[PDB]
């Protein structure tokens, strides 16, 4: 999961 | 080389400034009146809360405030994530470990930084444009009152340490780079980064707080305290999300909390 955290991290 | 350690402390401090709008220094300027700006709107009861909605915001009161707290937490997680990526070595770690480090670290960081915005009477909210009293927050019908008060308890004690934003920048980085978080895949590179951050912190406290030789050791203890207070926070959250029918938890918080064994 952690799709939002992944987004923020590769942002 | 100390110069390397001091340049690292400085780099983290500069990143901290860019990532966190309202610093402890700016928080204190507002709380002391040093700033001639418009004082923050004081919310002390249900009535004042209603009056200041348009000044703090760009269902019952208890749930209303709990919701607001979540929105700030969501925003803080984004600022903290941005600060994390500025920590040397962080973005070069395995992506899955970056997420894990954030999952377990953000709230300990939120507790730490909330202290910068609080005093014994209340907490600054909405970038210092509002000030909600501790008494109003702890009076909230249970289990919400007990949800708020613990943050203040920690802050009063943590603030007695008198850290400044420069100390905080490193303290926060050390916490984020904890190599003992559940589920980490490549611990060694994380521990290598943290060991260097720890040296930087120790030097920082020695130069910035020569009169308090025990500060480094005390902060290491606060790190362990934060985990305990977090576990209790998580538990306290579990009960609320299952006893309060109308409790929408923000998607980001769900992500963070899901499977936080
Ligand atoms: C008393 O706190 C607040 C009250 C409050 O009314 C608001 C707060 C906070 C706030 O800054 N929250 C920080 C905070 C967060 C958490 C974490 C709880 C959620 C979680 O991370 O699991 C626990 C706390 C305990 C004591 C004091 C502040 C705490 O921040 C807000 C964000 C919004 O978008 C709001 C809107 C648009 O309605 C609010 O309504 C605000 C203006």
């Amino acid at each position: 999961r952690h799709k939002i955290l992944h987004r923020l991290l590769q942002e | 080389e100390s110069a390397d350690l001091r340049a690292l402390a400085k780099h983290l401090y500069d990143s901290y400034i860019k990532s966190f709008p309202l610093t402890k220094a700016k928080a204190r300027a507002i709380l002391t009146g040093k700033t001639t700006d418009k004082s923050p709107f004081v919310i002390y009861d249900m009535n004042s809360l209603m009056m200041g909605e348009d000044k703090i915001k760009f269902k019952e009161v208890a749930i209303r405030i709990f919701q607001g707290c979540q929105f700030r937490s969501v925003e803080a997680v984004q600022e903290i994530t941005e600060y994390a990526k500025s920590i040397p070595g962080f973005v070069n770690l395995d992506l899955n470990d970056q997420v894990t480090l954030l999952k377990y670290g953000v709230h300990e960081i939120i507790y730490t930084m909330l202290a910068s915005l609080m005093n014994k009477d209340g907490v600054l909210i909405s970038e210092g444009q509002g000030f909600m009293t501790r008494e109003f927050l702890k009076s909230l019908r249970k289990p919400f009152g007990d949800f708020m008060e613990p943050k203040f308890e920690f802050a009063v004690k943590f603030n007695a340490l008198e850290l400044d934003d420069s100390d905080l920048a490193i303290f926060i980085a050390v916490i984020i780079l904890s190599g003992d978080r559940p589920g980490l895949l490549n611990v060694k590179p994380i521990e290598d980064i943290q060991d260097n951050l720890l040296q930087a912190l120790e030097l920082q406290l020695k130069l910035n707080h020569p009169e308090s030789s025990q500060l480094f050791a005390k902060l290491l203890q606060k790190m362990t305290d934060l985990r305990q207070i977090v576990t209790e926070h998580v538990q306290l959250l579990q009960v609320i999300k299952k006893t309060e029918t109308d409790m929408s938890l923000h998607p980001l918080l769900q992500e963070i909390y899901k499977d936080l064994y």
